[PDB]
This record gives structure tokens, C-alpha cells and sequence, in this order.
RNA sequence: AAUUGAAGAGUUUGAUCAUGGCUCAGAUUGAACGCUGGCGGCAGGCCUAACACAUGCAAGUCGAACGGUAACAGGAAGAAGCUUGCUUCUUUGCUGACGAGUGGCGGACGGGUGAGUAAUGUCUGGGAAACUGCCUGAUGGAGGGGGAUAACUACUGGAAACGGUAGCUAAUACCGCAUAACGUCGCAAGACCAAAGAGGGGGACCUUCGGGCCUCUUGCCAUCGGAUGUGCCCAGAUGGGAUUAGCUAGUAGGUGGGGUAACGGCUCACCUAGGCGACGAUCCCUAGCUGGUCUGAGAGGAUGACCAGCCACACUGGAACUGAGACACGGUCCAGACUCCUACGGGAGGCAGCAGUGGGGAAUAUUGCACAAUGGGCGCAAGCCUGAUGCAGCCAUGCCGCGUGUAUGAAGAAGGCCUUCGGGUUGUAAAGUACUUUCAGCGGGGAGGAAGGGAGUAAAGUUAAUACCUUUGCUCAUUGACGUUACCCGCAGAAGAAGCACCGGCUAACUCCGUGCCAGCAGCCGCGGUAAUACGGAGGGUGCAAGCGUUAAUCGGAAUUACUGGGCGUAAAGCGCACGCAGGCGGUUUGUUAAGUCAGAUGUGAAAUCCCCGGGCUCAACCUGGGAACUGCAUCUGAUACUGGCAA
RNA sequence: GCCCGGAUAGCUCAGUCGGUAGAGCAGGGGAUUGAAAAUCCCCGUGUCCUUGGUUCGAUUCCGAGUCCGGGCACCA
């Protein structure tokens, strides 16, 4: 399958085992997966202060 | 369990005088009521048949110091039992002992009441109840025990009893702090005010 | 065997005995041909506590089937007129 | 196994050796009376039926044989017996 | 796992030392036999000490194998350590846990180069003290000759700071001593009593809170993963909380069972190399250089200050400056880990033989307190030691 | 005292009304994931590999089956040392007890799991040809001998598991003999068929002093019983596919022999060439079924974790044996695969019992304590056995309760944010003064779950008998895993105790910076091209709050498979048109008719779950009493308009 | 625990056996456009995976790591 991963800047290069959800992006023709960031390799986006559950970063 | 917040705010953004921040004091008029819920106060809202609907729930709720879960479960008590589902509602509310409590007048504000009711001050029918949720049936006798008897939050507070409408449905002794739940609360006695139509649309889609 | 005795219902340290007529090789709350009341070890001295009905005990033990240890309480708990 | 009532497993073997030797012996004196059957009279059958009509009964009341079976090994026989010779 | 492991004597961590095929397997085999005999200890063999595929087409030591035997006044805890070049890391984590050592010279050879990169090891880490023991001797029929490599000995320990001198130089052979030989099977019975009378009995900490550094992992079919180490200080008990801290994140666990040597404890103290079974936790996730504290203790650190004594020439270790961006391996407790230098203000170079402080930004969390000290090693060489000045994070 | 129930919105277009998909609001789950976490109460907690297993542990039990005092611990006739009762010690069922092993009865239940199975199964309702251990009603008997044969020696085989030979010995194990009948067979006359004693106490008589004899208790075999079981049979109901249309040879039926507890192609022997199939056989895929659960206004739709009934399976394939009952989870025998052991000859074992492991996986727990209660196995009882159970731990995985202070508090303080720089807003929020002490922390009082069993004592039964035995009061000494229990009292003191989604519309809630079809969002429409309510951050707000979102899953809304309840001129949809077999439907009058139909009656519709009213945990989840309900099903008796038959 | 292999600008790749890094595609700036494309005019836009050593000088010579790749084992 092709997984769409959100949030600005990954971790994601070649192979890493990653986390897959439900979820069609409405945009790219075909991909309808997301990429769950936080679950095993795909970590946290830097510095997302608001909505945090979603992309997998912690407090402050 | 409690909201633990800036109680008055949430009375300017219904409008009227939800009985959160009374106390000792008679009347507010001392945060520019009615027309500043937030930052942007002088904005005026539409208001669609969802919102009127759920203002008058939001009220309702924080008048008596329920959370939705709970209110919910409240609902669904109304609906099977007999009669007007929205008489039904209201009387479930009145029935629990911090509002109780606060009616008789052992306690200023119903954050006073729901505390007192919680620090094993509360007697009711020889047995000490700690529930706020606890569900008053008619022909009861609640009252305070001598530790808490006589104290200095309940004498002061007694007084503002004296100002109160006084509901017709409960009597008060108030010589020995004593109380007497008489009967079951009517939907003329109480309100005259607050909307129960609304709120009974609300959840039954 | 057939024999009447306790089910054991009820919740966690708060137990329900359903004093009722099944066959030995079943089990504690298996199959049964009827109940016949109920024992209670939790009531005090209030209104309602335990139940024997006696004229099914003279049905099944006038056939044949034995009585437990505690339904054996039971029947001398309720007299013959005392 | 790892148990001490392995004691059936013995005493089982025990059993049916004594068992299929009683069992043997009681089809064999059927089986001569199947013998005179076919072509006989009403005397060679009926002193081979008269030697096993004691010894399956007795078989019957131990539990071996189920008393049934017994009632069907003369009924059943003795309806060849006395119609044909 | 049967016999309960019943507390008697003072127990000593042992291991021995030395360069590649100069007799240290042969060494402890020997020990093993010897004591076993005698004094009525366990008996063993030496293809019970190294094993698998990989020790035996070669015919080295690879991994940290370990005995248990014991005397009339002590019991021992044996650690042999690999000794070559390749595997000098898992090599630390056997020297980190022994207190009285065996160093093995050899009398036809003498000194090598890896005899003195081991001592110059131990010092930084924690050895004390160390015995000397001439592993061949027969090899050699010459009372003058073998006496040379004596003198040789003592040079290299009076030269890198240890008694030299006092320390007893024992000699014999471990093969003649492996089969039977009343005259040299005496000859390691001697060494058995220089292990008692040097190496005094070491104070342990038995007070301050719980802490365990893993040497190697396990996973036995049937209980769990298991994780071996000595105990660095406190006590442990079977059933108490033991929240795990170190490389990846921070986990919480129980302990189900301690275990020395494949036999039972209730009360693993420090000072002894205890196997500890855990709670519900994989062979993957658990990795080796973790460690194994009690709840709310010690923290999860990757960025610390500390005093850094860099070594040159004289010492061991450099000769050149170097500028921020430096990431050389940092061994504190058992395992490596990698970490780039930042200089304080006003510091322009760091020259080799100097005393100063540096912030050290490790890649991975490393547990970690103010007292504790490490050895830096870059190159197949050391570098310099030194000690925690103040935790950031 | 037992039903008071049905909502819509976005989205094709420049706009409109249709048609029609798509999406959303609500419930629920055995859920996971991400971000966060204080307690208590009751529930739950391998859905995937029925993949593979180390370790411990899940079924034993009686001396009331009889020798044996084989071991062990006491006593007693007697002995030897010497501190002549202090110690050595041979005999003794007279007690306590208790064997490698022979018997009796249990292991077939209780537990686990859904691999198979689309009908052999399951459900509902009937039926004739059956057996049924212990429990238990009744009527009689309960005669007398035999051989062995394990223990136990001996001599021996072996590493072990585990034998072998030759002797001795008991019985409720085993076998004949008399003795039998409403038991069995035959048309009848007849023939034939069974057993076991143990256990406590004792007056007379009788003692070869073995005891006979009485007596109670239990215990024993024959039969008609009872109940609970279990076996079998028929009818309907019980998934999807016709891009599966013909299958079937013991196949379908007979007569005869055998076999089965019992009927039957269950099985041989002829005889006969039928039986099933469009009201779906055969074949293929998928699947344990049901009570129920979720959802729905209901009709239905989905589903069958947990609690309970039935079936099926026990490393894979097969077979029988022992038993009343198995073709047997922790039995036997074979083969196979796969691990262990070995002295290389040969032998072990089966976690889809409880824990735990690895592995698979998005993902699910302690290698705990207890028989104190509740049944379960054997027991006269005393007890002993139990991962059935009852607890405890772990896990926000659910459902629910209480927390996280409470009044007063204007300088409308400070700091943040906006600005028309006048001020607004964060905000009675915060800081202070008055006051509590749920729950956490500590120390004391302290129930209720425990009913009984043990000894002794008086009476009533029982007997020759004030003795034992059976029953009933009645005193004492006690029996608790949970357990620092539930609960109560005091102690100190704001003390220990809040997140995380969203904020263009659907849908409750706004600005300012940063970025400039980039970076990014999203459930649909869509936002971003230098003034963004949609992106990222900031303050403010909204809704939830010890939970919240995201993902998946089922119904719902969807009258978007429409029986209730849709359509087919042009939107998807009338075969190109006839003839016509099965199939459906049928003008009209008078009969009868009891199949539809309706009406009543009877039993059944397991219990829980649901709904109504009560009772109990301080309240609620939770538990529980009663009733209705179990919309049905089978038969029985009617009504006879309408449907159908045969009629005129 | 150890054996090996892999990494060159935003992506896809030449380069070397010591002389200071290229190719194509992409992307950025200016004129046009509300903003792009094309059209016209100018720009490598690089920690040679990271970091030390042998050298005057290293992507290219030699160590030590990083994460990933695949291989082989130990069993308190
Ligand atoms: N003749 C003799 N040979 C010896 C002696 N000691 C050791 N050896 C030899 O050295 C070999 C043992 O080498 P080890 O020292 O065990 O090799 P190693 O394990 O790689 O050594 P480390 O690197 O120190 O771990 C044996 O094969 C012996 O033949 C001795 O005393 N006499
Ligand atoms: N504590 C361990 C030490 C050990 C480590 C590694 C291998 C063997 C032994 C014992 O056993
Ligand atoms: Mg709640
Ligand atoms: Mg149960
Ligand atoms: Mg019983
Ligand atoms: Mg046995
Ligand atoms: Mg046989
Ligand atoms: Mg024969
Ligand atoms: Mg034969
Ligand atoms: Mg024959
Ligand atoms: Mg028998
Ligand atoms: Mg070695
Ligand atoms: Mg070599
Ligand atoms: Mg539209
Ligand atoms: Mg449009
Ligand atoms: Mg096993
Ligand atoms: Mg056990
Ligand atoms: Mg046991
Ligand atoms: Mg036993
Ligand atoms: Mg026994
Ligand atoms: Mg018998
Ligand atoms: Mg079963
Ligand atoms: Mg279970
Ligand atoms: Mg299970
Ligand atoms: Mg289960
Ligand atoms: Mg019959
Ligand atoms: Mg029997
Ligand atoms: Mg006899
Ligand atoms: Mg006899
Ligand atoms: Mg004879
Ligand atoms: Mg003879
Ligand atoms: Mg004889
Ligand atoms: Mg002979
Ligand atoms: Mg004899
Ligand atoms: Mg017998
Ligand atoms: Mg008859
Ligand atoms: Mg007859
Ligand atoms: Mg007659
Ligand atoms: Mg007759
Ligand atoms: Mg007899
Ligand atoms: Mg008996
Ligand atoms: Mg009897
Ligand atoms: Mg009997
Ligand atoms: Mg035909
Ligand atoms: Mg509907
Ligand atoms: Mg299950
Ligand atoms: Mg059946
Ligand atoms: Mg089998
Ligand atoms: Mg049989
Ligand atoms: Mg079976
Ligand atoms: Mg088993
Ligand atoms: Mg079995
Ligand atoms: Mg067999
Ligand atoms: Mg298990
Ligand atoms: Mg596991
Ligand atoms: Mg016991
Ligand atoms: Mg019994
Ligand atoms: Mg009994
Ligand atoms: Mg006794
Ligand atoms: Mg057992
Ligand atoms: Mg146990
Ligand atoms: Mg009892
Ligand atoms: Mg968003
Ligand atoms: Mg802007
Ligand atoms: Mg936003
Ligand atoms: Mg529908
Ligand atoms: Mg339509
Ligand atoms: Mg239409
Ligand atoms: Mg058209
Ligand atoms: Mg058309
Ligand atoms: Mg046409
Ligand atoms: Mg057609
Ligand atoms: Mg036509
Ligand atoms: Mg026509
Ligand atoms: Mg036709
Ligand atoms: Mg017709
Ligand atoms: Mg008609
Ligand atoms: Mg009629
Ligand atoms: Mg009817
Ligand atoms: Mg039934
Ligand atoms: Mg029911
Ligand atoms: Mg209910
Ligand atoms: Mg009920
Ligand atoms: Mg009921
Ligand atoms: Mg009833
Ligand atoms: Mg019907
Ligand atoms: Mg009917
Ligand atoms: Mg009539
Ligand atoms: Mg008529
Ligand atoms: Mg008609
Ligand atoms: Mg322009
Ligand atoms: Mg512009
Ligand atoms: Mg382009
Ligand atoms: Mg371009």
C-alpha cells in the first residue's frame, strides 16, 4: 500500500518500521492510508504545540 | 466531577443569574454582566435551532453542577418514567442532597453546599451521606451533626435563608440547624423561568 | 443423583443462594428441573431473608434426593411449629 | 503416565483376559448348536441348546452379557430349533 | 535453578587478564579443577568455560565466560574477558565488575603489546589491586631466563602507578596442573591462598538506594528475559517495583527472581553478579548498557558537565588539539556511547594533558549522577577519564 | 404494576426542481492507537497460529474389602543393664495409624477450545422399538465350596522403564454346586438364571475359651417402581453460488440369516430397479448452533466475546478394550510427525486444564493464597482432594460514584493580548483575611459473612438391659483464605490531587503574527498564488472532562434491495415479437367441506438477558424478589363469511 | 556478544587506485501575470553518512562510530 504521512518533516528514509491507520487523504489518486507518527520508528514532529494526539508529541 | 473555574464567566455567558458567586453578598453588579462572555463580548451571536437548544442544556447543567455523562443518564431516567418528560427532568435535579442542601439554607453558595455535603456534615434519616448525587425521596429529615453544628460557615449563611424565596415544598427548623424534606418538588413552585421544551428536543433525536 | 442445594449468585462479597433441584453430576450453576426459593446470610433482622417452599421439598425428597449441608440448616431453621 | 491410578490399566488387562475367555467359551456353545442346525433333528439341537441355556443365563445375571442379548440367543434360536427340525 | 544459595563467606569478584593465546582460559580451567579436588568445590572442565562455533574453529574467547568456585575462607565469582584486539568492548564490562584480578604474563614471550593496553584499562574503570601469574614456565628448562621476564613485570606496574614490587608473581603451568601433577597442582593451590591474603575484603554499599548496570541480556525458555550484572549498590528483593532507565526511553517492571550462578536468592546485595528475571518485558525492547534502578530515584540524562582529565604521550593517549565536533565513545558503567564536544567560553583548543571541563552531548540517554566517572576511548586506544560535575538534560 | 413512539444537513448547477450516489450528526465494541492520568465500587480481560512447549500444579479415596502388627508411633506379657523403674528390649490388631501392590467405587463429571460439521449437527414440536451406576419406593432372598493371585521370600534380566522362574497366603476381585419366582423362553407343559459380608455393643445360655448367640448400623443379589439420564426416529425451521444440472450401486425397496441395550442396508444373502432432484439433489466456498447480544419506532439488519443449554474435538490418523454409561483432555494398543533421555539394547511424553514461555500480532494478565463458605469425588465420621470455585495482584478495558477546596475579596493590582492608545480584555481570575478535613497519611475500637463439627450432660427412642447405638435439648472449649477487612473515632494541616480535542459551512467558538498553490490541513464541500476565521504559532473562546480524541467494526439515518415502504415514456430500468409446459392467478349459483382462516382450550415457549414495579450495596453501575413477557409451537373442540378441494 | 555489506548536492547518478568534487533533471532571482506555465535573461543551490589519524594537501589512504541491511551464535 502507499501511506500518506502528515505533519511539516518526517524521519521515514527507505525501510523503518512504521504504524499504519485508516484515512483517504482526498487529494493523491490512490493513497488511502496515514502514516501513524509517534507508534515505533516514525517519531514526533518538532514543535507542534497545538494538536498533539494526532502526530505524537508530548508537554512542554 | 466539578467545573473549578472562573465561576461568574459562565453566568455572563447565558446571561442570567445562574446562583453561582451569590454568598453573603446579596447582588453582583460587579463584573459587567450580560454583555461580555469572553474577549470578543460586544459581538452579538445569531444563534441557530442547535444553539438555542444547547444554551439552554449548557444552563440548566451548571446551575445544578452536573457534568454531561451524568446528565445524560439523568435523561434517560426521565424518559422511562411517567408523565411530562420535562417536569421529569427538573424534578431529578432539585432531588439531589447538595441541592437540597442548599435550599434549606445550610450553605451561601451550592459550591458550599456540595462541599459541606461531601465533609460528612450531612445527616439524613440517622445516616451520614457523602454523594451529592444522592437521590432524595420524599418524607426525609436531613440535618447536621453536632461536630459540624454551630460552626462558623453556617450560621453566617443561614441568614441569607431569611432573604431567599424559601420553597414551600421542604420546611426548616433553624434553631438546632435541624432540616425536614416534606414532599417531592412541583414544576410551578420552583423556575418560573428556565426552559425544560428545549432541552427535551435536544437529545431525543 | 438429583439434590437440592445452593447456586451461588450474587455479586463479589455480596453473595445470592439459589437453593435449587438438579442432578448431582451438574454444576454449581448448571442445569436444574426448578428452583424452590432462595438463602440470604446478609439481611439482619428486617423484613425479608430466606425462603424454603415445603411442599416441593416433599415432592423430591418423597421421590428421592438428597439434602445438602446448609439446606439441611434450612429445614430446621423454618420448624415444624416452632 | 504420571499418575497412581494407572491401576485400571492393569487391572483392565487383568479383566479382559478373564473377560474374553468366559466370552469365547459362551459363542462356541452357541456356535455347536448352529452345528446341528442345518441339517439335524430336534435332539442333537436340542442337548447343545440345553448345555448353553445354563451357561448364558449365568453370563447374563454377571454383567458381561446384557440379559437381552440372552433373550434374543434362545428366542431367536429356539425359533430355528422348532420350526425347522 | 534449584538449590538455594545459602549466604556464607565474603563473596570477591574475580577475573583474569592478559594478551591473546597466553594462557587464561587454560588459567581458570586449571583453578576450576584444582579447587574443585581438595577443597570439595564443583568440578567442571574447560569445555564447559568457552563454547559455540565461533570459539572453537578459531579456538579464542570471544564473550565473557564465567565460573564459580570457592576456599575454606572466601567464594569467587571468575570472569574471563576475550583479550584481543576485535572485542575490547565487551571485554570492559567483565573488568568493571572485578575488584582483585589475575593478570597472565607468560615466561617464554615476556610482555605485549595488549598486556599494557589492558592495565592502562583497569585503572580508569576500577581495579584496585592485581596479581601476576607466569603461564607456561616448563616451556622454558632455565632457572636464568625465566627470572628476566620477572623483572619485566614489575616495570610495567611501578611505571603505570600500582605497588609492583609487593605484588606476588606466582608461576607455573596450567596444563600440567589440568590433568594432575602433585607438584604443580600444589604450585595453583598457592595462588588460591595469594587471592586470600592480598586482596583484602572489599566494602560494599549496602544503604544507598538499588541500582543494577547490564552486562548481557538472556532470555530462558520457559521464565523470560533474564539480565545479568553485578550489583552496584543497595539491595534487591523478590517482589519489589524496578523501573528500568537508560538507552531508548524508561520502562517499569518487577523483579520475579534472583538468581548466582543457576541457584535461588531472596536478597541479592551488592557486590555479587546476580542473574534478575522481569516482568513481562522482550528480548528486543531490553538492550544491552540499560540499567535497573528503584522507582524515582535516578533520571534519564543526555547532556551533562564534567571535569575531563585528557591524557598525552606520557599517560596514553593523544597528541594533537581538536575542536568542537569531536565525537569520540564514552564508557560508563559497561557499554559505549558516541558524543560531540562543546567548549566553554573563552576556550579556544584543548590541548593533550590538561585539566578543564566540557559539556558532552551523548546521541543516546544514559542514566546517570554527580560522582560518577568514565573512560574515553577513540581509535582502538584510550583517550582519557574523568568525573560528573553537573546534570542538565 | 407490566411499552409514552419515526427529525435531518452538506454535496452535481450561473441558478431551479428532480433523479442519484458520496459524506456527517446518534448508539454500541472483547477493541486498538496517540496524548494524558487521583481513588473506590461491579464487570470483564489471545478475536491472530486448533502454531510450538521448559518448569511446577489441575483426581483421587476409604483399615466400615482381608490378610499382613511388611514401614512409622504408642501401649501391654516379659527382658537386660544398673542412677530397681531410670534405661536396653523380644513378642503383641488391643488402639493410633498406614504401604511399591490386590480389591470397591470414582476418573466419562467438573474444567478448556471452536479445528471440523451446511445436517449425522442445532432449534421448536411430536414419536416407539430402548437401556439407566450411585440416589431411592416396594417384595423376597443374602446357600455352600473351589482354585488361583499380586503383595511376600528365593534365585535371577536390565542403565532405566521394567521383568522372569519356583514356592507360600487372604478377601466385598474370580468361578461352579443347591436355591428360586409376577425374572427369561415357549402356543402351552417345562427348561433356565443370583449373591458378600463387614461395623459397635452385650443378659441369659454356650465356650474345643476360635467364639457361638442376640441386636443395631451399614453393607449385599432377584424383580415391578420412581426420578434423573442417555440412545434412536419423523416433521418443519436452520448461510452464500446455477459462471455447480443431473446425482446415486448397498445405491432404493423386499424376503431370509446375522448383529445392536434397542428399530433400521447397521450388515451379508438372493429378489426388485427403484430413490433423490427447478418447493435446488450433487458439487464448490464459508460457518459450531441456540437462549440471547447490538441496532431499529417497529418490521427487520447485523451478530453469537462474557453468563447459560446442545453438539463436536483433545499432538495427526486409526482401532477397539474396561465399564450402567467412552470407542475415553491429564487411560490402553498401533502407525505417523516432533521434541527429550540412553550404558545405542531400547524407553519416555502430549498446556484447545492454571500460571508462564517463545512465536504470530494492531492488540489481552500472576509460574499468588485458601479449602473458612458454595457444590464435586470417595469416605460410618475425623477429615483428605480440587488452578471447579472463592479471593488477591495486574490492565482507565468498560459501566458508575466522589474528589482536585469553600465564602468574602477593586488597587478592577501586576504580567499577557488587542487598540480609535480614550481604553478594552485575560478577570473576583490571582494575592490576602475568615473557615472545612470526603478520599489519600497515621494510630486505636470493630461488626457481617460460620452453617456446623468436638467433649460432656439429662430426657426420649432402642433393647433382656439404667451399656453401645439413634434423636433432642443443654454447658464448655473452639473453627476465617479474604484481613493492616466493611464500618466508626480521633490526629495534623490548602496541605497530596486536570487534561485534549476542536474554533470557514454542515456544528457550539474570534482576532493577531509567521508562511506566500510553498510548507501544510481534511469527514464531505474545499482552504494556501503577499491583509488566510480552513495552513504553523500566539492570546482568547467552545465542547467534552479522568477521560479525550484518532482508527476499525455493526446497525442507524438509507423509503440508497422499498413485506410494512421505491420504481421501469425521456434520469439506471419494458425481453425485438409471438406460441406455450411447469409455476402464479382466476367469472358466477347452490350444496357439503374442515386444509387455509379465524375463535377458544390445553400443555409446552429452560434459567439468566429485555421491559414494569419493588428490595439491597451510603448513591449508582451491580446485585436481586415478584409479575408480565417468552410476538411462538403442537394437539384438541368449534365458527364457517372469504381462500381451496369434490359437487349440482 | 561478533562477522560482513550499504551511504556522493532537493531527487537519479558519473567520479577514485592523492592535487581543492561533476552530469541530467529539479529549484532560486529578474521582466511579463492577480499567481503560475511556456517565452527571455542569470545562478550549483555540496557538513562527499559523522568524526579523528598517516600526509604540505584526503570523497578517493587507515581507524572509530551512526542508523539500516543481511548472517551466526549464548541460553540465570
Ligand atoms: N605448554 C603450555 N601451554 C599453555 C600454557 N598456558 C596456555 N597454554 C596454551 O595456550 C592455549 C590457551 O590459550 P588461551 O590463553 O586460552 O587463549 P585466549 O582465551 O584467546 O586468551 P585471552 O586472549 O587471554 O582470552 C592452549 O591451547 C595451550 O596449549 C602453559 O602453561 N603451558
Ligand atoms: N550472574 C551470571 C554471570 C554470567 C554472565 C554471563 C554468562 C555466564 C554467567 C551467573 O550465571
Ligand atoms: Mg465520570
Ligand atoms: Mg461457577
Ligand atoms: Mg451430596
Ligand atoms: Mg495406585
Ligand atoms: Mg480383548
Ligand atoms: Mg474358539
Ligand atoms: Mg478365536
Ligand atoms: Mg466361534
Ligand atoms: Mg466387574
Ligand atoms: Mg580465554
Ligand atoms: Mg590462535
Ligand atoms: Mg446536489
Ligand atoms: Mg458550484
Ligand atoms: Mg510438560
Ligand atoms: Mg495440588
Ligand atoms: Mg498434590
Ligand atoms: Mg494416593
Ligand atoms: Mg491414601
Ligand atoms: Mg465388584
Ligand atoms: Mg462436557
Ligand atoms: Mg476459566
Ligand atoms: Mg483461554
Ligand atoms: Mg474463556
Ligand atoms: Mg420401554
Ligand atoms: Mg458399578
Ligand atoms: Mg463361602
Ligand atoms: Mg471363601
Ligand atoms: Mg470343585
Ligand atoms: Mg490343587
Ligand atoms: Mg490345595
Ligand atoms: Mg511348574
Ligand atoms: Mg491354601
Ligand atoms: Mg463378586
Ligand atoms: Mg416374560
Ligand atoms: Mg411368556
Ligand atoms: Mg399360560
Ligand atoms: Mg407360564
Ligand atoms: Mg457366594
Ligand atoms: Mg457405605
Ligand atoms: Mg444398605
Ligand atoms: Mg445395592
Ligand atoms: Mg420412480
Ligand atoms: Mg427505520
Ligand atoms: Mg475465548
Ligand atoms: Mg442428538
Ligand atoms: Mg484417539
Ligand atoms: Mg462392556
Ligand atoms: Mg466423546
Ligand atoms: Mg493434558
Ligand atoms: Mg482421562
Ligand atoms: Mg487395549
Ligand atoms: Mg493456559
Ligand atoms: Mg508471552
Ligand atoms: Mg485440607
Ligand atoms: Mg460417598
Ligand atoms: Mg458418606
Ligand atoms: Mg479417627
Ligand atoms: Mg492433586
Ligand atoms: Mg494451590
Ligand atoms: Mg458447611
Ligand atoms: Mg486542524
Ligand atoms: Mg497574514
Ligand atoms: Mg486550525
Ligand atoms: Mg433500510
Ligand atoms: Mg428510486
Ligand atoms: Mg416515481
Ligand atoms: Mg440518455
Ligand atoms: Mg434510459
Ligand atoms: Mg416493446
Ligand atoms: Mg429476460
Ligand atoms: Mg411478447
Ligand atoms: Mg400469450
Ligand atoms: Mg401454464
Ligand atoms: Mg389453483
Ligand atoms: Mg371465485
Ligand atoms: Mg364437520
Ligand atoms: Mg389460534
Ligand atoms: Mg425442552
Ligand atoms: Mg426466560
Ligand atoms: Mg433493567
Ligand atoms: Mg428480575
Ligand atoms: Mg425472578
Ligand atoms: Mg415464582
Ligand atoms: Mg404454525
Ligand atoms: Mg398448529
Ligand atoms: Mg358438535
Ligand atoms: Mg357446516
Ligand atoms: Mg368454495
Ligand atoms: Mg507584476
Ligand atoms: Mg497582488
Ligand atoms: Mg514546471
Ligand atoms: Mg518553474
Amino acid at each position: 500500500v502507499t501511506s500518506y504521512i502528515g505533519g511539516e518533516g518526517h524521519n521515514l528514509q527507505e525501510h523503518s518500521v512504521i504504524l499504519i491507520r485508516g484515512g483517504r487523504v482526498k487529494d493523491l489518486p490512490g493513497v488511502r492510508y496515514h502514516t501513524v507518527r509517534g507508534a515505533l520508528d516514525c517519531s514526533g514532529v518538532k514543535d507542534r504545540k497545538q494538536a498533539r494526539s494526532k502526530y505524537g508529541v508530548k508537554r512542554p | 466531577a466539578r467545573y473549578l473555574g472562573p465561576k461568574l464567566k459562565l453566568s455572563r455567558r447565558e446571561g442570567t443569574d445562574l446562583f453561582l458567586k451569590s454568598g453573603v453578598r446579596a447582588i453582583d453588579t460587579k463584573c459587567k454582566i450580560e454583555q461580555a462572555p469572553g474577549q470578543h463580548g460586544a459581538r452579538k451571536p445569531r444563534l441557530s435551532d442547535y444553539g438555542v437548544q444547547l444554551r439552554e442544556k449548557q444552563k440548566v447543567r451548571r446551575i445544578y453542577g452536573v457534568l454531561e455523562r451524568q446528565f445524560r443518564n439523568y435523561y434517560k431516567e426521565a424518559a422511562r418514567l411517567k408523565g411530562n418528560t420535562g417536569e421529569n427532568l427538573l424534578a431529578l435535579l432539585e432531588g439531589r442532597l447538595d441541592n437540597v442542601v442548599y435550599r434549606m439554607g445550610f450553605g451561601a453558595t451550592r459550591a458550599e453546599a456540595r462541599q459541606l455535603v461531601s465533609h460528612k456534615a450531612i445527616m439524613v434519616n440517622g445516616r451520614v451521606v457523602n454523594i451529592a448525587s444522592y437521590q432524595v425521596s420524599p418524607n426525609d429529615v436531613v440535618s447536621i451533626r453536632e461536630k459540624a453544628k454551630k460552626q462558623s460557615r453556617v450560621k453566617a449563611a443561614l441568614e441569607l435563608a431569611e432573604q431567599r424565596e424559601k420553597p414551600t415544598w421542604l420546611e426548616v427548623d433553624a434553631g438546632k440547624m435541624e432540616g425536614t424534606f416534606k414532599r417531592k418538588p412541583e414544576r410551578s413552585d420552583l423556575s418560573a423561568d428556565i426552559n425544560e421544551h428545549l432541552i427535551v428536543e435536544l437529545y431525543s433525536k | 443423583m438429583v439434590t437440592i442445594r445452593l447456586a451461588r449468585h450474587g455479586a463479589k462479597k455480596r453473595p445470592f443462594y439459589q437453593v435449587v433441584v438438579a442432578d448431582s453430576r451438574n454444576a454449581r450453576n448448571g442445569r436444574f428441573i426448578e428452583r424452590v426459593g432462595f438463602f440470604n446470610p446478609i439481611a439482619s433482622e428486617k423484613e425479608e431473608g430466606t425462603r424454603l417452599d415445603l411442599d416441593r421439598i416433599a415432592h423430591w425428597v418423597g421421590q428421592g434426593a438428597t439434602i445438602s449441608d446448609r439446606v439441611a440448616a434450612l429445614i430446621k431453621e423454618v420448624n415444624k411449629a416452632a | 503416565n504420571i499418575k497412581s491410578a494407572k491401576k485400571r490399566a492393569i487391572q483392565s488387562e487383568k479383566a479382559r483376559k478373564h473377560n474374553a475367555s468366559r466370552r469365547s467359551m459362551m459363542r462356541t456353545f452357541i456356535k455347536k448348536v448352529y452345528a446341528a442346525i442345518e441339517a439335524g433333528d430336534k435332539a442333537a439341537a436340542q442337548k447343545a441348546f440345553n448345555e448353553m441355556q445354563p451357561i448364558v443365563d449365568r453370563q447374563a445375571a454377571k454383567g458381561l452379557i446384557h440379559k437381552n442379548k440372552a433373550a434374543r440367543h434362545k428366542a431367536n434360536l429356539t425359533a430355528q430349533i422348532n420350526k425347522l427340525a | 535453578s534449584k538449590e538455594k544459595f545459602e549466604r556464607t563467606k565474603p563473596h570477591v569478584n574475580v577475573g583474569t587478564i592478559g594478551h591473546v593465546d597466553h594462557g587464561k582460559t587454560t588459567l581458570t580451567a586449571a583453578i576450576t579443577t584444582v579447587l574443585a579436588k581438595t577443597y570439595g568445590g564443583a568440578a567442571r572442565a574447560f569445555n564447559q568455560i568457552d563454547n559455540a562455533p565461533e570459539e572453537k574453529a578459531r579456538g579464542i574467547t570471544i564473550n565473557t565466560s564465567h565460573v564459580e568456585y570457592d576456599t575454606p575462607t572466601r567464594h569467587y565469582a571468575h570472569v574471563d574477558c576475550p583479550g584481543a584486539a576485535d572485542y575490547v568492548k565487551n571485554m570492559i564490562t567483565g573488568a568493571a565488575q572485578m575488584d582483585g584480578a589475575i593478570l597472565v604474563v607468560a615466561a617464554t614471550d615476556g610482555p605485549m603489546p595488549q598486556t599494557r593496553e589492558h592495565i592502562l584499562l583497569g585503572r580508569q574503570v576500577g581495579v584496585p589491586y592485581i596479581i601476576v601469574f607466569l603461564n607456561k614456565c616448563d616451556m622454558v628448562d632455565d632457572e636464568e631466563l625465566l627470572e628476566l621476564v620477572e623483572m619485566e613485570v614489575r616495570e610495567l606496574l611501578s611505571q603505570y602507578d600500582f605497588p609492583g614490587d609487593d605484588t606476588p608473581i606466582v608461576r607455573g603451568s596450567a596444563l600440567k596442573a589440568l590433568e594432575g601433577d602433585a607438584e604443580w597442582e600444589a604450585k595453583i593451590l598457592e595462588l588460591a591462598g595469594f587471592l586470600d591474603s592480598y586482596i583484602p575484603e572489599p566494602e560494599r554499599a549496602i544503604d544507598k538506594p538499588f541500582l543494577l548496570p547490564i552486562e548481557d541480556v538472556f532470555s530462558i525458555s520457559g521464565r523470560g528475559t533474564v539480565v545479568t550484572g553485578r550489583v552496584e549498590r543497595g539491595i534487591i528483593k523478590v517482589g519489589e517495583e524496578v523501573e528500568i532507565v537508560g538507552i531508548k526511553e524508561t520502562q517499569k517492571s518487577t523483579c520475579t527472581g534472583v538468581e548466582m550462578f543457576r541457584k535461588l536468592l531472596d536478597e541479592g546485595r551488592a557486590g555479587e553478579n546476580v542473574g534478575v528475571l522481569l516482568r513481562g518485558i522482550k528480548r528486543e525492547e531490553i538492550e544491552r548498557g540499560q540499567v535497573l534502578a528503584k522507582p524515582g530515584t535516578i533520571k534519564p540524562h543526555t547532556k551533562f558537565e564534567s571535569e575531563v582529565y585528557i591524557l598525552s604521550k606520557d599517560e596514553g593517549g593523544r597528541h594533537t588539539p581538536f575542536f568542537k565536533g569531536y565525537r569520540p565513545q564514552f564508557y560508563f558503567r559497561t557499554t559505549d556511547v558516541t558524543g560531540t564536544i562543546e567548549l566553554p567560553e573563552g576556550v579556544e583548543m584543548v590541548m593533550p594533558g590538561d585539566n578543564i571541563k566540557m559539556v558532552v552531548t551523548l546521541i543516546h540517554p544514559i542514566a546517570m549522577d554527580d560522582g560518577l566517572r568514565f573512560a574515553i576511548r577513540e581509535g582502538g586506544r584510550t583517550v582519557g577519564a574523568g568525573v560528573v560535575a553537573k546534570v542538565l538534560s
